[PDB]
Formats: structure tokens, sequence, C-alpha cells
């Protein structure tokens, strides 16, 4: 009755995993290998003695182990004493890898199949062949380099060096002092000044420090509790703490200050319980530790180190240059491009292989189309040819540019198509060397997006696939009886002038007036008005043509620059001249401005070097570690791989270790993935090279990094359909095992290497309840002074999910808070750490003592949860002039994600999504899709942090009739505040979402998916209206109060 | 002239290599917008027209630049029919992309491990070599010298060597014959797709025929 007796016959379940990534292990197909385990070992004779040996054994041990067992075998006296021999096995990698470190444990060596072999050390240069620790810490062998081909990758190795040399040098400057600026740069706020509602906490700008000291018997500590100018550096303030300590009556006034001077300078003030110091003239407050302190109502603990016992520690880097260790030629041995007389043609011929039925699809195309990111003439498919089955042309295809017109940053894009595309791929028309792209080409293509419908992306990365079993593509340049190359700047700069010269005496009459020192008043009021418009807010052919002719005149107000950019055609060898003359001498601009131009709509050279410039005078390293994320990003964009943007970031993250850090992780990330794989490793390989002995740091973050990647792996494969239970005995069985005793134990958090990570407490480490088999990680904090700020570190590793957007949102609202907090508006937001350090693999910071709403609600259990279990909970954690307070920070922080998750459009708000800390603060986590993309099944958007009765009742004290108190109109009043902030700095925002579309995020494929975020703060209409339109949208996911 | 229509503007025009006319962002700036010379944006300012509005868009472009709506009756529950089509189909296609990547990064695991197993088995070769110079260098006496009390165990090494190296081979063998399904499989997972991709296509149009004229 229920199914109208219908059987579905096709249905079963034996093996339906919709019901209940994906590194290979310690050996190849196992991951982990047994602890008994058997190794053949191949010597100078031939013979191969098969040793067992532990999983967990050193290669000494096995060394003076085959030492004795070789005795036992035939042969013995030509085999050398052990001491001039190693060994060396093929690994899962597929290389050779000699086996210097015989520290290193069998497990550790990642070896394939189990066996050893033995030679003697072949290059006696073996401490160059510690490569290894580069090619480990890149994640792939470096030789794999050194037999690339493709002279671009010779010579970026090469040149790049140039960068690497330089940044060393500017290190051991004022050494050893700028070597501990480049160790242990100071963290610092980017305005010096404090906000209004932060000063009001100290009294006329007072703070109380506590400086602390050590001393014989060296096991005492000594407080020592100043109340100074929040504005005072840090020699005044180690200068009041010395005051102290001898202040006495057999010292004179006098002679104390002798006393003072003498012992100020040999001090420096580090932060107690992690590796964080204040190395240089700023302000207290301006450091991020104080002004943490003043806002969470904390008393600074710092201490007083000696600068003796700080340049004790840091290592003496000395890089080496690796084994990579105005015309002689008359003038024109090659043509430049301006002289060559002919339309642009290009040769399509054939396709190995395309993957299609021939039944079900009718016919097949080559579509191109010549590029600058968006398109400079009619896109040309060519003709249908045997369709679905063994496709080849051997045509011209003819495109409407003649060649001197083509920009430099021109590239041909193309696909497969069907009567919906196949396969694609982009080419730069021109090679690094300025040199125009002539001959033959191989051209390996890549599989479409998965949303992707658009027939020919050139959003896409410019090369061929290097998966060569793909549909390759061959096709043919024309050649112009000489090798082409782009006009020098000289010839540029003459024709710039010729064409503005030959402007000055047009006719009377031109199409009236189309696109040409008329200074026009209402003209003059509307490019300001264009000016100030949103990025994404797309120009009229007519604006373009009227931005177009008072170029000349925009450069008055530099900020119009990237729309009048987009209005110059570059399909005209004339506009872009005068442009790059303009460009040449433009005066630079705000940093937020200078990274819209390294976005995907502006591929130019000149103009992305305009940009670098920007970065390189007015962008600090706070504001770069801050956009840190953007710039690696637009790496991709570059068309080639030595380029301004690579040299100025290279340098940055060789100048300050904090950048260097996650410029480290950043592009190791994103490593396994093909399309950047050489890119990024290159330059990776480059500033491991040259970063000193933070490599070995990073090294051991890396190997950590794979021993609970392949830890999690065994967890998710084989031991899911297990009890916790015995998963949490495998995971400590695992843990205790010496292998994970040494690499998981002794090394720095990679969410923030200042702090350490010790030993770790097992009795804390647990797996969590999530199907991705999260791991709770607990570690003793080493620090000296650990009980001042954290005893233990507790960090989350998660193999499942795949961070980088809840990364990306993270960012930006961090980026919110601040411009909240320096604009007045004080809305707590609490964007704990996040870093996707591999493939759906990553860390996420803990905040102790918060929990789920749902939680709270578990413990206010007795059929039906009260609205005022949270009230009530809140209550009894903060009780008297403290429960006013905690009010306040929960009504604050309630505010500032009520806004933010509206404007971002993140994914729903329930109860297991949000926080509440025991001090009252409200935060989300697991953010998921951030601009609606749960929008492609199903306008007005939706408001994803719906205020339900329990929050209410919070903010407006224990109440009845909640949204009329004059708590909520309070509340109110902030998230007006605090939207309206936002809007106007919407351009941030809309550039920081557009920098992202080279990252591979299914809800970042296209400018049209940051459409959202211009109706959500609504840009289009006036802001009385944005208002009212936010508050209209706020009435209506409330029913009412709005 | 409503008997005509940005986002969404932007949207509809998407798969179109065509013109419609489409509402300004403020009142204030101009009055409407017209969005094949690629597809860009002709403000309709151009004291409002010059040939009532709809006179001029009949007319037509070069004329003046240098670089120059279906009802959909054709053919309720039927956007729920046609729409859990196009989700059952969605499903589908993206069942696939799954299957197309995990094979795609399977299959390249195979040949580096195949690249892993070719330099293995060579260090192998190298091997049964090594002895053949340091054994018949040491095959001088032959048939004395305590018999063969070196002789008999020399052999057994070169023995189980080759035979060792034997199942190195077979396990490469087996790899490459699994490389191969695999690439066959991954060829015929990439055909799907593109059969579907079309019809999905029009599935989603022909759900934006009754899209625009509770369930879903
Ligand atoms: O490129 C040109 N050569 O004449 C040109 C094109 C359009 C208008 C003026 C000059
Ligand atoms: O588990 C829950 N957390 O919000 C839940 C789920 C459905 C309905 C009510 C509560």
């Amino acid at each position: 009755s229920y199914y109208h007796h219908h059987h579905h016959h096709d249905y079963d379940i034996p093996t339906t995993q919709g019901a209940m990534p994906r590194s290979s292990g310690e050996l190849w197909g196992i991951h982990l290998m047994p602890p008994r385990i058997l190794v053949e070992c191949l010597l100078p004779n031939g013979m191969i003695v098969t040793l067992e040996c532990l999983r967990e054994a050193t290669l000494i041990t096995i060394k003076h182990e085959l030492f004795k067992e070789a005795r036992k075998y035939p042969l013995h006296q030509l085999l050398q004493d052990e001491s001039s021999y190693i060994f060396v096995s093929v690994t899962q990698e597929a290389e050779r890898e000699e086996f210097f470190d015989e520290t290193r444990r069998l497990c550790d060596l990642r070896l394939f199949q189990p066996f050893l072999k033995v030679i003697e050390p072949v290059g006696n240069r073996e401490e160059k062949i510690l490569n290894r620790e580069i090619g480990f810490a890149i994640g792939m062998p470096v030789c794999e380099f050194d037999m690339v081909k493709d002279p671009e990758v010779q010579d970026f190795r090469r040149n790049i060096l140039n960068v690497c040399k330089e940044a060393v040098d500017l290190r051991d400057l004022n050494s050893p002092h700028s070597r501990a600026m480049y160790v242990y740069p100071p963290n610092v706020e980017s305005s010096p000044e404090l906000p209004k509602h932060i000063y009001n906490k100290l009294d006329k700008g007072q703070i109380i420090v506590v400086i602390w000291v050590i001393v014989s018997p060296n096991n005492d500590k000594q407080k020592y509790t100043l109340k100074i100018n929040h504005d005072c550096v840090p020699e005044q303030v180690i200068a009041e703490a010395i005051r102290k300590k001898t202040r006495s009556m057999l010292l004179s006034s006098e002679q104390l200050k002798l006393c003072v001077l003498e012992y100020q300078g040999k001090y420096i003030l580090k932060v107690c319980g992690c590796d964080e110091y204040f190395l240089e003239k700023y302000p207290l407050s301006q450091y991020k530790y104080i002004r943490s302190c003043i806002m969470l109502g904390r008393m600074p603990n710092l201490m007083l180190m000696a600068k003796e016992s700080l340049y004790s520690q840091l290592p003496m880097d000395c890089f080496t240059m690796p084994s990579y260790s105005p015309y002689m030629n008359g003038e024109t041995s090659t043509k430049s491009l301006w002289v060559i007389n002919s339309a642009l043609r290009i040769k399509i011929l054939c396709a190995t292989y395309v993957n299609v039925n021939i039944r079900d699809i009718d016919k097949i195309y080559v579509r191109t189309g010549i590029y600058h990111g968006g398109e400079p003439l009619c896109d040309n498919v060519n003709t249908q040819r045997v369709p679905c089955s063994n496709p080849r042309w051997n045509e011209w295809l003819n495109y409407d540019i003649y060649i001197p017109d083509l920009p430099r940053a021109a590239r041909l894009c193309l696909s497969i198509c069907s009567v919906c595309p196949l396969a694609w791929g982009n080419i730069n028309l021109f090679d690094y060397t300025d040199t125009l792209v002539s001959g033959k080409m191989a051209l390996n293509l890549w599989p479409v997006p998965h949303g992707l419908e658009d027939l020919l992306n050139p959003i896409g990365v410019t090369g061929s696939n290097p998966n060569k079993e793909t549909p390759c593509l061959e096709l043919e340049f024309d050649w112009f009886s000489s090798v082409v190359k782009f006009p020098d700047m000289s010839v540029i700069e003459e024709h710039a002038n010729w064409s503005v010269s030959r402007e000055a005496g047009f006719s009377y009459s031109h199409a009236g007036l189309s696109n040409r020192n008329e200074l026009r008043e209402n003209d003059k009021e509307q490019l300001k008005a264009i000016s100030t418009r949103d990025p994404l807010s797309e120009i009229t052919e007519q604006e373009k043509d009227f931005l177009w002719s008072h170029r000349h005149y925009c450069v008055t107000i530099p900020e119009i620059l990237p729309k009048l950019l987009l209005s110059v055609k570059w399909n005209s060898r004339d506009e872009v001249a005068q442009m790059y003359c303009l460009v040449k001498d433009w005066p630079p601009i705000k940093p937020e401005q200078a990274m819209e131009l390294l976005d995907c709509n502006y591929p130019d050279p000149m103009v992305r070097g305009f940009a670098v410039r920007c970065l390189e005078k007015y962008l600090t390293d706070d504001k770069l570690s801050q956009y840190l994320i953007q710039l690696v990003q637009v790496l991709k964009y570059e068309q080639y791989l030595d380029n301004l943007l690579v040299r100025f970031l290279l340098k940055k993250a060789l100048t300050n270790q904090r950048i260097g850090h996650f410029f480290f992780w950043h592009l190791k990330s994103e490593m396994h993935n093909k399309t950047v794989s050489q890119r990024f490793g290159l330059l990776l390989e480059s500033y491991c090279r040259a970063c000193g002995m933070y490599l070995k740091h990073l090294n051991r973050q890396v190997e950590a990094m794979e021993k609970l990647i392949n830890l999690t792996d065994i967890l998710k494969q084989e031991k899911k359909d297990e009890t916790q239970k015995v998963q949490m005995k495998f995971l400590v069985e695992q843990m205790r095992r010496p292998d994970f005793m040494d690499a998981l134990q002794g090394f720095l958090s990679p969410l923030n290497p200042a702090h350490q990570l010790g030993n770790l407490r097992l009795e804390e480490c647990r797996i969590m309840s999530s199907a991705k088999r999260p791991l709770w990680l607990n570690w003793e904090n080493p620090d000296i002074m650990s009980e001042l700020l954290f005893q233990n570190n507790e960090i989350i590793f998660k193999n499942g999910d795949d961070l980088r957007q809840d990364m990306l949102t993270l960012q930006i609202i961090r980026i919110m808070e601040n411009i909240w907090q320096n604009q007045g508006l004080d809305l707590r937001m609490l964007p704990y750490g996040c870093l996707s350090i591999g493939d759906c693999v990553g860390l996420i910071e803990v905040v102790r003592n918060s929990h789920t709403i749902m939680q709270i609600q578990c413990k206010g259990g007795l059929l039906q949860f009260n609205s005022h279990t949270l009230h009530q909970w809140l209550k009894d954690k903060n009780k008297g002039e403290i429960y006013d307070a905690a009010i306040d920070l929960f009504t604050r922080s309630c505010a500032g994600y009520c806004v933010a998750t509206f404007i971002l459009g993140i994914g729903d708000r329930h109860n297991s999504n949000i926080m509440v800390k025991d001090d009252g603060q409200l935060f989300h986590i697991d953010f998921g899709h951030f601009l609606d993309h749960k929008k492609k099944k199903f306008k007005r958007e939706r408001v994803p942090f719906v205020l339900t009765q329990d929050f209410l009742i919070v903010i407006s004290k224990g109440a009845q009739e909640c949204t009329k108190t004059r708590e909520f109109e309070r509340f109110q009043e902030m998230c007006y505040k605090a939207y309206l902030a936002i809007r106007q700095h919407a351009n941030l925002f809309i550039n920081l979402f557009s920098m992202m579309l080279g990252s591979g995020m299914p809800e970042l494929q296209s400018f049209d998916d940051i459409a959202y975020i211009r109706k959500t703060l609504a840009l289009d209409k006036t802001e009385q209206e944005a208002l009212e339109y936010f508050m209209k949208q706020m009435n209506d996911a409330h029913h009412g109060g709005w | 002239l409503q008997d005509y229509w940005r986002e969404e503007v932007n949207e509809k025009l998407r798969d179109t290599a065509t013109f419609l006319v489409r509402d300004a962002s403020t009142k204030m700036h101009g009055d409407y917008t017209l969005t094949g010379g690629n597809n860009k944006l002709i403000k309709i300012f151009h004291g409002f027209s010059d040939s009532s509005v709809v006179e001029l868009i009949n007319h037509y472009l070069a004329q003046y630049n240098p670089k120059l709506s279906k009802y959909q009756q054709d053919q309720g529950k039927k956007l729920h029919e046609y729409n859990t089509q196009f989700q059952e189909k969605s499903r589908e296609y993206d069942r696939l992309y799954e299957e197309y990547t995990r094979t795609s990064q399977e299959i390249q695991m195979k040949r580096t491990a195949i690249e892993a197993f070719n330099e293995t088995i060579k260090i192998f070769e190298e091997q049964c070599q090594t002895q053949e110079r340091y054994s018949k260098e040491y095959i001088e006496k032959f048939k004395r010298e305590g018999n063969e009390k070196e002789i008999q165990r020399i052999m057994h090494n070169y023995d189980k060597l080759k035979s060792r190296i034997s199942e190195i081979i077979d396990s490469r063998r087996r790899l490459e014959e699994d490389l191969k399904k695999q690439a066959a499989e991954y060829r015929e997972i990439d055909k799907r797709m593109n059969s579907i991709k079309p019809d999905l296509i029009q599935l989603r149009k022909t759900r934006d025929q009754y899209l625009m004229w509770e369930w879903l």
C-alpha cells in the first residue's frame, strides 16, 4: 500500500560508501611495518644476507649487526672496515637514496621494498648531499629538478639565487642583532596609537607589567611589578625594572643612574612561556602580546633575558651557493614584433585521443581564442572532423589581430568540445625570454573542472599538463624567417610619444568625441564617482572611452588606475604603449589597491611590476603576513617562473622568519597539486637553501606531520568499524613507540612557531568523535616560565577535511575584527588558528573552556530543553560585577558574528556550530561553504546566524519579551555600525576573494561567485538603502524585531 | 515595455556565443542597460530616448563604435520530476568525478611504483654480477682446498638471488597489467561524463524553462 507494490530491481545493498584525499606509508603497500621485519642486505661481494631487524632500529644498529653477520657469510676479507661504508635503497618517490644520517630508523626511510645495499660515500662532499634535507622538507627530490630540460626552470634555479644571496647579507649587516631580528622579528600591530576603548582600561595610559628574573640558585624567579606608560619602549621598561633591583639606602640617586645605564643595554625583553621577544623601538602596547594583555584583563609577564644568553642560541646561517653555480651581439639579431606584417594564424593538427562515446555525441572540434585574461578577438572554432573517432584536422585558424598589436601578456587559449568542453589548455604566445613563440608544440590537456560549463577556460593554468597520458594536441605557430622579439622599452616609449603628438593635431570632428585639453567640471566629478566604485562593478563601454580619453587627467587621482587599465584596449598597440608610459611614472598607491592589480584581471608585466613597487614601499611586514595567503595564490597568475612578485616574496620570507614560516607551509600545502608542483617546488627549493637553520626546524615539523598523516590513515582505513576503545588502544600503543616519541616531541607548533611543543602528554591525547578521526594532541610547553602562559599546548590534527575554506573565512573574520576595532567599534571575534598543510590535512588551535551551545544544554538537562539554560549556565560562571561584563562580551561577540556570517553567507548556524567560552564570549566554528554554495540546488540571500530565543535572553539579561529591551537596542546599533564599517572597506574584501580564484576551491571558481558579497553589502544601492536592506533581511529571518 | 527583463543577467548570458536589456544600479546614474564584438556593457543613456526606447533596439553595430526572451510554451510537478532528474543526474556526474579523480591519483601512484620496481630490479641485476667478479676471482681453486666448503654455499646465494629477482619482475608485471585495467577504467569513466555533460546541461536548461514559469 505504501509503494503501490512497486519493486526496485536494480536495488541491492551488498556493498551499497555514503553510509559511514586518499600518501603511502613506511613501506610500499603497507602503512606500518611489522615490529620485526626481514631486510635483504646487498654488499660489495654479491652476497644478499637477509637480516631480521626491528621496525624502529637505526641504520647504525643494523650496520654494526650486519658487520657481525657478514663474518658468518663467505668472502669476508675484501669487505672493508664498516666505517668505510654507507647504506642506500630505492624509496617510494622512486629514487636511489644514500643514507648518511644513520641515526635514522628503518620506518623513517620511506623504503618501498624492504632492502638495503652497502656502498662507499661516492662524492666526498657529503655536506653537500644534504639536499636530502631540502627534498624532504619540499616533499620531492631535488635531483628531480636537475633532470628537467626546459631552460626556464634551469634559468630560474640559477637566477633566483640573486635574491637568496642578497637577503642573507641583509641578515648579517648589524649581526648578531639583525640575526635575532630575522629569527625573532617583533610581533607588533599596524597602528602605534590605540583605539579609545582600549585606552580607557589603563587610567591616563599606564599598564601594570611584571618583569621577571632568574639568578643563583637559578631555580628561583623574581617579580618586579612596574607601572609604566603603555607607550614607553622596552629599553625604558628594562630600565625601571633595574631601578627596582638595585634601589637601596646605600646607593645615592646619582650612583643609581650610572648603575642603570650600564645594566640597561645588556638585557632584552621576552614574553614568559613562548619565544616572542621585544627587540626594537616600539611602544609596549604596539606589541601584540601587550595590546592582547590589556584587552583580556591580564598583567604582562615579560622576562629579563641577557642578550648574551639570547645571542648564545642564534646559529650562524652561512648560506652556500649550489653546483648550479647593452648588446655585444650587434643590434637586431632578431626581428622586433612590430616589424612583422600579418594577422595571427595558428595550425591545429591532431589530438592523439579523446575519450568519447561514438553513439551518444554527434560531433567534436578544437575551439581557440587569443586572450589577455578577457578576450581581444572573435573565438576561432575549427571545422568538425573525424567526430568522436580518430579526430585530426590540419587547418590554419586566422585570428583578426595584426601581430604588432599582440600585448606582452597575450595567450592562446583552447579546448575541444561537443555538440560542452572535453579537455583544455592554454599557451603563452611569448616565451619568458620575450620571444614570440614559433614552430610546433605538444600541448597535453587538462581535464575540465567540475562546475565549469564554459567552453574555453582562460583562467586555468597556462602550460601543458605534465601527465603525458592525456589528450595531446599538436599545433604549429607561424614562423617569420627569423626569431621574433617583443619590442624593447626604448622602442615602445618612442611610439607612445608619436601617438601622443599625432593626437594633438587631429580633425575638429571625430565621430563626435568617440575615444578622444577640455577640463569639464561635471566630468571631473564623474571620474571620482567611478574611481570609488567597487572592483566588480562592471564598466560601460561609454565609461571606458570616457575614462580612456581623460587618461592624462586620471594621474591626479592615482586610485582610479584599476578602472582606467580595464578600459584600455590591449589589442591596440598604440593605446597600450601610452598606458605603459603613464604607469612608468604613475605615483604609488595603497597596498590594498596594488593587490587588486595582482589578480587575474591584470596579467600585464608593467601593470604588475608597479603593484610590486607599491608593496615594496608601503606594505609592512605585518600587513604582508596578514595578506600572505593571497600573495602566494597570486604567484600562479604570473606568466613565468622568474618574476618581480616571486623575488619580492622570497626576499621578504628570507628577511623575516615568521613570514618565511607560513610562506613555506602555504607553498608546501599545495605541493601535491601537479599544476603548481613545479613553480612552487622550485620556489620552496630556493627558500630552503637560503633560510638557514630554520630548515632543520621545518624538517622536524614536516617529519611530524608525516607520522600523524600516516597514523590517521591507518585509523581511517583499517581501524574503522572498530570501537573507539580499540582505536584508542591502538593510538596510544603507536604513540609510545620510540620513532613516534622521537618524531612527535620537541618541535615547533606550525600554527605558531612561537610556541614550542615539548613532550607528548599521552594521558590527554585522544581520537575525537568525528568520522575523520581527528587527533586531539597535547604537549608540555618546555618554556622555563610556562606557568605564566599555558602549561599545556593542545592542537587538533585533522586528516579528513579541506581546511582552506575555513582558513580564508578565519582570515576575513580577523580583517573585519581589525577594521572594527581601529574604527572604534569593539566587537570581539575569535578567529582561532587553522592551517592547511596538505591535501585536506591540517591543524586547528583549540580553545580551552569553550563548549557548543548543544553541550551547554545537556549540562542543563533534567522532555524539553529550556532556552534559559544558556543564560543560567553563563551566570554560573560569571557572578557579581563580573556578570554585567560577561553579558557585554557575549553581546559584543554575537553582533560581530551576526554581521560577518551574514555578509560572507557562511553555512547555516545550528547549536553544534556555535560555541561559548566560560567568560561569556560567543564564536563560530566549522564554517563550511562561504558564499552560499548551497544554492546550486534552489534572491535576497539568507541570514545564516538566526538568533534563537536562547541568545536573545542572554543579550537582554534574564528577560521576558526580550526584543523590546534597551540591551537589544544597543545590540542592534552595534550591528548597524559594524555592517556599515565593513561596507566602507568593501574593496579589500572584493579583492581578497578575487585573489583566491587561483586556488581550486569549488566555492570560488569565478567572479560571479563573489557576486553574493556585493548583494549582501548592497553596494549598487546607497548606504541608507543598504542599512534598510540589512534591517529588512534581519527582520525577515527572526520573524520580527528589526 | 514589459509586454526586456546585473549578476543574474551575467548568469543568463552564460553559455551564449546575443543581447538583452536590463534596469540600472542607481536611478540617478542612468535609465537602463543593454549588454559579436565580445559581450560588453552598453548604457541606455547613450531627455530619455531619442525613437521611443524599443524603436532603437529593433533598429540594431559598427555604425558608431570602431570595435563593433522566449516565453517557453514550446514542448508544479514538472519541476519536481525534472529537478529530481537533474539532481539525481547531477548526483551521478559528481559520483563519477570522485571516481575519475581517485583513479587518476591511483594511476600515478602505479607508474611511480613501477619506476621504483625498475630501479630496485636494476640493483639486483647489478648484484648478481658483483659476485661473478669476486666469486670467480675465487673459482681459481675449483675442486681442492678442503674440497667444496666454500663452493657449495656460494651457489645457494646465487640461486636465491635469481629466484628473488624473478618474484620482483613478477610483482611489477602484475602491477603493469593492474595499471592497464585502470587506464582503461579511467578512459571509460571520462567517456560517460562526456555523454552525461550535455544531457545534464539540457536538463538544467529544460528545468530553466519551468524554473521561471516545498518539492525541491
Ligand atoms: O593601429 C593603428 N594604426 O594606424 C590605428 C588604429 C585605430 C586608430 C588609429 C590608429
Ligand atoms: O542536535 C541538535 N542540535 O541543535 C538538534 C537537531 C535537531 C533538532 C533540534 C536539535
